[PDB]
């Protein structure tokens, strides 16, 4: 009935530590991401520098395989576990069986991690939220998310981080049924959502799509200020 | 309440409290009855429904050969015991091609669930063991005990609400040496009809009847061949 | 001052103490029982009263004189079941110094290894420290008589007069009284002072069927326990 | 056999106030070359080098196992290696496998760290030490290199005639060998500085 | 037997670390260490604890560790607790130069020695490490570096470092006089003696109290140079005739 | 009080509760006695029927150890029963390695080591059964031992095990054991069971005598009363 | 056992660990020491004063060797000590069977710190109650070290060690200097023994352990006797 | 620490097997009808986001190409589940050639379900519903946490189980046929859901002993919903 044992249940049967992780994910920075009609696309918020240190070693979006990214939340300690992790697996499937991973391969294997190491005492569950994002299983793009229970779990858009409530109402409001082709066009709705941020500062977005063949794009921002130009710019029509 | 939390903690009056709860883990599961002649011996349970369309759990289960066992208690160390109780029989069959004497099986279900009450990081077996047998001595009834105190009988019943079959037994117990294989049945489940409220009967799907015999191997009836046992009964004395 | 859980387990309290190991050494306290030894000598002499309060109960099986080897023997205070496993061990590992080493194990290597064994239940946890106490005796060449001592604690010493039980402030406090000045010890003064220490201290004037006497001296280097017929003969001798 | 696989042949020679060190070139299996360049003498700190020779396997092996060790050790203590060290670390490094044997014969030269003083010594593929005063030789062509040191070296030399007669020695020794040649390279250190020269040797 | 037990990995009921934070700290009731690049450079300097006049120092390096051969590293935490790291992290360094010979690329050592500091918050109840502590490296791929651990396991790669509840100050010091782009050794040495002025607060800035070292790489070989006290002396001596000019302006 | 949960933990003033505690679980056990003739050793149980379903010689507390060698428990009888198993495996490994019988001295010392073992760590508790241990040999006579559950183990001439553990060796001292027959002790010892507590607060009881000596050539067995049944008809003859 | 393994140590919320803390104050409530590196060695001197006239001063050392050129004493409780002396011995000969050589009194330390280390971090146990003075004369330079029960060390000129060791803290900063002999070492290593000693110092009150650069060696009561003998 | 993983009641059962029970009534809610044409079986998905993809989430998978499986309660602990008791039934295969029984399927995965403590963690917290045709016919079965196993003939668990099984009984006889049992099975289910009982909510799952294979409706489904 207490708070402080992982096997143990309340009794309206509860598991509160596992449920204390996914506090922890909601102290992190947001990331958002949709998948288009062949260009995927995500984005993480809330970058901060703070002006003495170099900033590729606050890498946020990695890739697991030559077609497979990777978003995450929560405790950057515990993610880096998890990525240097599937990095083996989705190498070692292609040893084992001759094609690429798939998608739904690499997720499973990162909830089954998170699955068994719920269980026994003494082992602290990992206090992050994945995104799983690659056009990757024969010409189908697709992105999954994780929890920290250990649910893959499959959406279409998705946010996560600080304030991802406000996000998730704002996109289904703005998902259309019209699947969003010409693909900057959907980078411009990547970017619009990204524009309801916590402060919306503009220059604190990095965003990173994937053409479903070439490799990951890191975006630059001169680019990226490009189209934050063009959002306000078509917004001014709009009155 | 403060020595009430583990196995290995004694009281200071002496007495283990965790033995003493899992006696009343047996008193949960519903009443059983066996019994004896010179040469048949029958141990009787009762049937309990879960709901109205689903099937009634089953208590009696064949052991080996000459042996099967009855039951009461939690179904997790019911199938834990049996798993290990039918090891042991064929292991006396592969090494000395015999049977094994009902008596010394016993005794090492004692020593099987004596080591989880006295180490501390497992609970004890909550339940209920009747055992039938045949040795080369003829047959046995013998029970035991989350305890492990086993006991050697010639007539007994556990379960719940169980005493009301036990003095049935005391003022019929003589009677029981000398009858055939028909009438020592419905003895025995003459006693288990006082471990039932006088509103409802015991009919043909809520009972198992499990036999062996000096010539007979242990066979498991139920539900339709319980039809030529339960003719021949009187109603309840009301 | 109780923190943590000091006051149960092995571990430091504030202002440095740790109290399981020093409630340990009043755990020989409920035995009831007084034990002497006395260095004076080429001897060495052990003495200890048995108490039998029953009939049926034996004279032979109840001596807390305990011979480890030929020429050690040992006496055990304190609560009786941790007092024989631990003579186990010293049985034991004498018998390894001759096996590895190839000659008879001196009383000082000895008194070591039986503190060290009493070291690690003291260091580690969920391990009780043995509440028994344990005196030796044996000849050394080129040394003379020995006798040690060994604590609960893991604390050895080795010491000319002895006192263990309930008694030894009372006894210690005898015992320099009389050893302070040096006279002669020549074998039956070493036996009259064990005697008549303890004879003052609990202050009866025993019958010859309490006492035991171990004893070890250079004539006869076997570890020997006397016969109720001759402690009469030194109990007489002392009748004046 | 199976110190003969590859051939080889490590000499060292002690002088006055200086020491030398010399190998061959060769790399090869049983009867074909494969290349002229292959490293057999590995700077161990300044002023010390070792020589390795036999399978070359177990050249490259030990030296980067006792390179290991090397290191961790000049870290926990702020000073550098002794030449009695060494002999003392590699002696324990071959008898781990007292049954699994690496294939080598090391020999070891090099100064004091402190004074000036000279230092050789070899040892057997199970690590049993061996020092001298005068000359240690290892390699499939021990013999011929017994024979030229016995009638050259002189007690006190300088670095001019010390060169001159590992020179002598290296040239007239391997010439005779079948499995060895291809090119000598000599290494004369002292306490001042350290020179590295390649002789004009038989390509045959 | 079972209720003997120490927390070390449950969180919060709010989401938060409950030893972790406590970790963090000790540290900032500890020494000072500091660090800044330049273009041709990096340095190290650190606050001497305990320099009662009966000690010996006779190490010739007590904050700094040379680890693989052009790497350093401060340290600032539990001491008795540094040595288990230090001791591990000079051998993998060590191990991967047997697998590949050629040196450890100044990150991935890092990570390496952060995934064993991470592994203590994860299974087995134990206690983590209450040390975080500087690195300073050459590689091939990036040049000069400097990085940041941490008793979570987090490091980040800076310019300019920090320890925190004693100096978390000088930082503000630091973004306000550190200059980007031209950062000279020179210019950085003068930085830090006047960082350290502030900071610990022994007047007049006793030589004894300070601890400086420098890496270089030159022609080949990135010597690790622990410069000695004489100089230090000037360093001061240069410091002071800032004082004199800071009020000519008045 | 508040320090006696573990059996690893010290009272304040030095013992532990959890072998104290054990002990007093014995006592609430029926009376089983036991006494040593001249040539042999005599057990005797009290042992009172459950309801009426016990079937004349089920659960027994008269064991049989070796050859020689059975005991006599008290208690819990379960825990006696893997007890038991441990001393039934013991005189194996005795035979196996030295080629004959397990002398009683030793077997007793064996027992109570194992025994003193579940009173030290926290992870266990101490057991709780007590028992006798008769023997008989032509080199050695007969012997008599007492295990409690702290692990004490030394000899008797008789004993008692139970509730009324003073009040029946208050008669067992008012015989002559050392020169009767064990024929002539099986009628006493008859007596001395029936006269404490036949039906008082319990209901019927039926007695056990076991016997060993050198009128059964070594053996132990039980004896035969269903021959001659002179217990019951010479033990009611006390009704006046 | 049951397999445990949890460290009885962690972190207050102030960010102390408290049980060594704890030990330390153990450590100052034992017999107390004092260690003088002079220019040519390390003299070492500790109390001992037997509880009784009954105790024999031939059977327990305070003083004792490691090795033929280090010594070590204590300040502490007495039962702990013996248990990392006879670690420390093991752990010198594994240096000397690899190297050949005996060991370097700096790297000694460097290893019997790390086995003090290795009983505060881990499951179940407690620290020691022992403090070290560590000396000896290897290559020239004679060393003077002390390790405590939390797993550091430090690098001595001369400090005291056990009861009133801020009163023999305050008496050799004004008595020491920079060099003397040995034979000035052991004098005032007496003078701030006999500062906290009883009424009476004898030959076998107190026990001294030198360190020439001919070895290590624990002096006889003899040469006690004749030091004390009116030599203040 | 409050009745923990291995402590007995002072009168009855453990509860933490007692506070696994009370975690599947927090799951969705699931309805197997055995008939002997065959076993039907009918959940509802749950689904929160129409962002959220709907066949992500599965309750009937497949364990065998003649045996389906229903869950509630925990998502994350079946997984493990159905991960041994479709191994097991091709080990069976692997040494007899033949398929496992529906029965001893639940034997063996209910023998994983009570192996819980430090010997060699918590009880699960999921109940299943066993649909199958084996040589004895249809079968259905279900079990629990406390590896309490049984056979039921239509069972309905998860949340509002309770007003389900009242419900279920008026409608049950033992002559159903299998196009009656399907609309007769989700009649209760929009009576006790809250949802539009539309084809994105519920799906079906239908074993015949002719047709083995197909456990599955695809939008045909959609013809079902709109003919009740």
């Amino acid at each position: 009935s207490y708070d402080r044992a992982i096997t143990v249940f309340s009794p309206d049967g509860h598991l509160f530590q596992v449920e204390y992780a996914q506090e922890a994910v909601k102290k992190g920075s947001t990331a958002v991401g949709v998948r288009g009609r062949d260009i995927v696309v995500l984005g993480v918020e809330k970058k901060s520098v703070a002006k003495l240190q170099d900033e590729r070693t606050v890498r946020k979006i990695c890739a697991l395989d030559d077609n497979v990214c990777m978003a995450f939340a929560g405790l950057t300690a515990d993610a880096r576990i998890v990525i240097n992790r599937a990095r083996v697996e989705c190498q070692s499937h292609r040893l084992t069986v001759e094609d690429p991973v798939t998608v739904e391969y690499i997720t499973r294997y990162i909830a089954s991690l998170k699955q068994r190491y719920t269980q026994s005492n003494g082992r602290r569950p990992f206090g992050i939220s994945a995104l799983i994002v690659g056009f990757d299983f024969d010409g189908t793009p697709r992105l999954y998310q994780t929890d920290p229970s250990g649910t893959y779990h499959a959406w279409k858009a998705n946010a996560i981080g600080r304030g991802a409530k406000s996000v998730r109402e704002f996109l289904e409001k703005n998902y259309t049924d019209e699947a969003i082709e010409t693909d900057d066009l959907t980078i411009k709705l990547v970017i619009k959502a990204l524009l309801e941020v916590v402060q919306s500062g503009g220059k604190n977005i990095e965003l990173a799509v994937m053409r479903r063949d070439q490799s990951l794009k890191i975006l630059n921002p001169e680019e990226i200020e490009k189209y934050v130009a063009e959002i306000e710019k078509e917004k001014e029509e709009n009155e | 309440n403060q020595y009430d939390n583990d196995v290995t903690v004694w009281s200071p009056q002496g007495r283990i409290h965790q033995i003493e709860y899992a006696m009343e883990a047996v008193k949960q599961g519903s009443a059983t009855v066996g019994l004896k002649s010179k040469t048949h011996a029958v141990l009787v349970a009762l049937k309990r429904a879960q709901s109205e369309l689903a099937a009634h759990q089953k208590k009696i289960l064949h052991v080996d050969n000459h042996i099967g066992i009855s039951i009461a208690g939690l179904t997790a160390d019911a199938r834990l015991l049996c798993n290990f109780m039918r090891q042991e029989c064929l292991d006396s069959r592969f090494v000395f091609d015999r049977p094994l004497p009902v008596s010394r099986l016993v005794s090492l279900i004692g020593s099987k669930t004596q080591i989880p009450t006295q180490r501390y990081g497992r609970r004890p077996y909550g339940v209920g063991l009747l055992i039938a047998g045949y040795d080369d001595m003829g047959p046995h009834i013998f029970q035991t005990c989350p305890s492990a105190n086993y006991f050697d009988c010639r007539a007994m019943s556990i379960g719940a609400r169980s005493q009301s079959a036990r003095t049935y037994l005391e003022r019929h117990m003589s009677e029981f040496m000398e009858c055939n294989l028909n009438e020592l049945v419905k003895h025995g489940l003459r006693a288990l009809r006082e471990t039932l409220p006088a509103e409802q009967d015991l009919t043909t799907k809520n009972v198992s009847i499990g036999i062996v015999g000096k010539d007979l191997e242990f066979t498991i009836y139920d539900d339709d061949d319980v039809s030529p046992f339960l003719e021949g009964l009187e109603e309840r004395p009301q | 001052s109780s923190a943590g859980f000091d006051r149960h387990i092995t571990i430091f309290s504030p202002e440095g103490r740790l109290y399981q190991v020093e409630y340990a050494f009043k755990a020989i306290n409920q035995g009831g029982l007084t034990s002497v030894a006395v260095r004076g000598k080429d001897c060495a002499v052990i003495v200890t009263q048995k108490k039998v309060p029953d009939k049926l109960l034996d004279s032979s099986t109840v001596t807390h004189l305990f011979k480890i080897t030929e020429n050690i023997g040992c006496v055990m205070t304190g609560m009786t079941a941790d007092s024989r496993s631990q003579v186990q061990r010293a049985r034991y590992e004498a018998a390894n110094w001759k096996y590895k080493y190839g000659y008879e194990i001196p009383v000082d290597m000895l008194c070591k290894r039986i503190a060290d064994i009493s070291q690690v239940y003291t260091q580690n946890a969920e391990m009780r420290p043995l509440g028994c106490c344990m005196i030796l005796i044996g000849i050394d060449e080129e040394q003379g008589p020995q006798v040690y001592k060994c604590d609960p604690a893991g604390y050895y010493c080795g010491f000319k007069a002895t006192a263990a039980g309930v008694k030894q402030t009372e006894s210690t406090s005898f015992l320099e009284k009389k050893v302070k000045k040096k006279f002669d010890w020549t074998f039956e003064q070493t036996v009259e002072t064990a005697i008549t220490c303890l004879s003052t201290v609990l202050s009866i004037d025993f019958k010859p069927s309490e006492i035991e006497v171990g004893v070890v001296t250079v004539e006869n280097p076997k570890f020997r326990i006397l016969t109720e017929a001759e402690i009469d003969a030194h109990l007489v001798a002392l009748a004046e | 056999s199976i110190m003969s696989y590859n051939g080889g042949a490590v000499m060292a020679m002690k002088g006055k106030n200086c020491v030398a060190i010399a190998a061959d070139r060769r790399f090869g299996i049983q009867a074909q070359m494969v290349t002229t360049d292959f490293q057999k003498i590995f700077p161990m700190g300044d002023r010390l080098y070792i020589g390795l020779a036999g399978l070359a396997t177990d050249v490259q092996t030990v030296a980067q196992r006792l390179k290991f060790r090397l290191n961790l050790y000049e870290l926990k203590e702020g000073r550098q290696i002794k030449p009695y060290t060494l002999m003392s670390m590699v002696a324990n490094l071959l008898y781990e496998k007292r049954f699994g044997p690496y294939y080598t014969e090391p020999v070891i030269a090099g100064l004091d760290p402190k004074t000036f003083k000279p230092f050789i010594c070899s040892l057997d593929l199970i690590g049993c030490p061996m020092v001298t005063d005068d000359f240690v030789v290892s390699g499939t062509c021990a013999e011929q290199m017994y024979g030229m040191c016995e009638s050259l070296w002189e007690p006190n030399m300088d670095p001019d005639h010390l060169f001159e007669t590992i020179s002598q020695a290296m040239l007239n020794a391997v010439d005779r060998d079948a499995v060895s040649g291809m090119g000598v390279i000599v290494h004369i250190i002292e306490k001042d500085k350290i020179t590295t020269r390649t002789l004009k040797a038989r390509m045959d | 037997s079972r209720r003997y037990d120490s927390r070390t990995t449950i969180f919060s009921p709010e989401g938060r670390l409950y030893q972790v934070e406590y970790a963090m700290e000790a540290i900032g009731h500890a020494g000072t260490c500091l660090g800044i690049l330049a273009n041709d450079g990096v340095l190290l300097a650190a606050e001497r604890r305990n320099i009662h006049k009966l000690l010996d120092e006779v190490f010739f390096s007590e904050k700094i560790y040379k680890l693989n051969e052009d790497m350093a590293c401060s340290v600032a935490g539990i001491t008795s607790d540094a040595n288990v790291l230090t001791n591990e992290l000079r051998l993998i360094a060590q191990r991967y130069l047997l697998q590949y010979q050629e040196p450890i690329p100044c990150e991935q050592l890092v990570t390496a020695l952060c995934d064993i500091k991470q592994a203590y918050t994860q299974f087995g109840g134990k206690r983590p490490f209450g040390v975080s502590l500087l690195y300073i490296g050459w590689d091939k791929h990036y040049g000069f570096q400097l990085y940041q651990s941490d008793p979570s396991g987090n490091y980040g790669g800076w310019k300019a470092t920090c320890i925190g509840n004693n100096s978390a100050a000088a930082v503000s010091m630091l973004k306000q006089d550190y200059k980007e782009g031209e950062m000279t050794l020179k210019s950085a040495l003068a930085l830090a003696i006047k960082v350290l002025n502030k900071t610990m607060d022994v007047s007049k800035l006793s030589a004894e109290k300070v601890e400086i070292a420098t890496l270089t790489r030159e022609n080949g070989k990135t010597v690790i140079r622990v410069l000695k006290q004489k100089e230090v002396e000037q360093l001061i001596k240069k410091h002071e005739e800032e004082e004199a000019k800071a009020e000519r302006e008045k | 009080t508040g320090y006696d949960l573990s059996a690893s933990t010290f009272s304040p003033d030095g013992r532990v509760f959890q072998v104290e505690y054990a002990m007093k679980a014995v006592e609430n056990s029926s009376t089983a006695i036991g006494i040593r003739c001249k040539d042999g050793v005599v057990f005797g149980v009290e042992k009172l029927v459950l309801s009426k379903l016990y079937e004349e010689g089920s659960n027994k507390r008269l064991f049989n150890v070796d050859r020689h060698v059975g005991m006599a428990v008290a208690g819990l009888l379960a825990d006696a029963r893997s007890l038991a198993d441990i001393a039934r495996e013991e005189a194996s490994n005795f035979r196996s390695n030295f080629g004959y019988n397990i002398p009683l001295k030793h077997l007793a010392d064996r027992v109570a080591m194992y025994v003193h073992a579940y009173t030290l760590y926290s992870a266990v508790r101490p057991f709780g059964c007590s028992f006798m241990l008769g023997s008989y040999s032509v080199n050695d006579g007969a012997q008599l031992y007492m295990i409690d559950p702290s692990g004490v183990s030394y000899g008797y001439w008789g004993c008692a095990i139970g509730k009324a553990r003073q009040a029946a060796k208050t008669e067992i001292e008012k015989l002559q054991m050392k020169e009767m027959t064990c024929r002539d002790i099986v009628k006493e010892v008859a007596k001395i069971i029936y006269i404490v507590h036949d039906e008082v607060k319990d209901k019927a009881f039926e007695l056990e005598l076991s016997w060993v000596g050198e009128l059964t050539n070594g053996r132990h067995e039980i004896v035969p009363k269903d021959i001659r049944e002179e217990a019951e008809k010479y033990a009611k003859e006390s009704l006046k | 056992e049951r397999g445990y393994s949890f460290s009885l140590t962690t972190f207050s919320p102030s960010g102390k660990l408290v049980q060594i803390e704890y030990a330390l104050a153990a450590v100052a409530g034992g017999a107390p020491s004092v260690g003088i590196k002079a220019a040519n060695g390390v003299v070492l001197a500790t109390e001992k004063k037997q509880k009784s006239i009954l105790y024999d001063e031939r059977s327990v050392h305070k003083v004792e060797p490691i090795t033929k050129h280090i010594g070590l004493v204590y300040s502490g409780m007495g039962p702990d000590y013996r248990v990392l002396v006879h670690r420390a011995r093991k752990l010198a000969q594994q240096y000397y069977l690899v190297y050949q050589e005996p060991i370097p009194t700096a790297q000694l330390v460097q290893r019997v710190a790390s086995v003090m280390q290795e009983y505060t971090q881990s499951g179940g146990v407690r620290p020691f109650g022992v403090s070290l003075l560590i000396c000896g004369w290897n290559e020239g330079r004679p060393y003077l070290f002390q390790s405590d029960p939390s797993g550091a060390y430090f690098a001595w000129k001369a400090t005291a060690m056990g009861k009133n060791y801020v009163n023999g803290k305050t008496f050799l900063e004004k008595r020491y200097n920079e060099d003397l002999e040995l034979e000035d070492a052991i004098h005032t290593a007496i003078l701030t023994l006999k500062e906290s000693f009883e009424g009476q110092m004898t030959e076998d009150n107190i026990e001294v352990g030198i360190c020439n650069e001919a070895g290590f060696r624990r002096l006889t009561p003899t040469e006690v006797k004749d030091y004390l003998a009116a030599i203040a | 620490y409050d009745r923990g993983v291995n402590t007995f009641s002072p009168e009855g059962r453990l509860f933490q097997v007692e506070y696994a029970i009370e975690a599947i009534k927090l799951g969705s809610t699931a309805i197997g009808i055995q008939t002997s044409e065959g076993v039907c079986l009918a959940v509802e998905k749950r689904i929160t986001s129409p962002l959220m993809e709907p066949s992500s989430i599965e309750k009937i998978v497949e364990i065998d190409a003649h045996i389906g499986c229903a869950m509630s309660g925990l998502i994350a602990d079946a997984k493990t589940l159905i991960d041994k008791a479709r191994v097991e039934t091709q080990n069976h295969w692997f040494t007899y050639n033949e398929t496992m029984t529906v029965e001893s399927v639940t034997q063996a995965v209910s023998n994983l379900a009570l192996q819980f403590g430090e010997e060699d963690s918590r009880p699960f917290g999921v109940a299943l519903l066993f649909g199958g045709v084996d040589e004895k016919g249809p079968q259905l079965f279900h079990m629990d946490p406390s590896g309490t196993f049984v056979q039921c003939d239509a069972r309905a668990i998860g949340s509002a189980s309770e007003g389900a099984q009242s419900s279920l009984q008026e409608v049950y006889h033992k002559s159903m046929t299998l196009k009656e049992a399907i609309k007769s099975s989700l009649i209760i289910l929009k009576q006790v859901m809250e949802e539009k009982l539309n084809a994105t909510n519920i799906e079906l799952a239908t074993v015949q002993p002719g047709q083995n294979f197909h456990m599955f409706t695809k939008e045909e489904l959609e013809e079902v919903i709109k003919d009740i």
